């Protein structure tokens, strides 16, 4: 399940709102189940 | 908390890698504690029992017997 995922998303809202917007930090949270294909770099043409 | 019935079993079938992992694991559990974690995962039993049968069976209850547990008295 994406338990630690919606957990790390929530720490991006309460604390990291300004830090990410300032630093220009791009952030991508991937669970195994849900975000399956982006892990394995599988996309269609 | 996130344990869902049959979890990662689809991947079991499609990956010769993940397959062998679960296998070496089960191989262990069965021959040592007398159950299969794969079964427990595939179909969730509300109940499951092991049996200390013949040669290979007596050696199992040996492990159940050799399970130590620590709690000291209020006098040390």
């Amino acid at each position: 399940s994406d338990t630690l995922g919606g957990m790390a998303r929530r720490t991006l809202q309460s604390k990291y709102e300004a830090y990410d917007a300032a630093t220009s930090v791009q952030r991508q949270i991937l669970c195994y189940c849900k975000d399956a294909k982006e892990i394995y770099y599988d996309v269609e043409p | 908390g996130s344990q869902e019935q049959g979890m990662g079993m689809d991947l079991y079938a499609t990956s010769p890698v993940a397959k062998e992992v679960w296998d070496r694991a089960d191989k262990h559990f069965r021959e040592n504690y007398g159950f299969s974690i794969i079964d427990i995962v595939k179909n969730n039993p509300k109940e499951l029992t092991v049996h200390f049968g013949g040669p290979r069976g007596k050696i199992i209850r040996q492990n159940y017997m050799s399970m130590t547990f620590e709690t000291v008295n209020a006098d040390g």
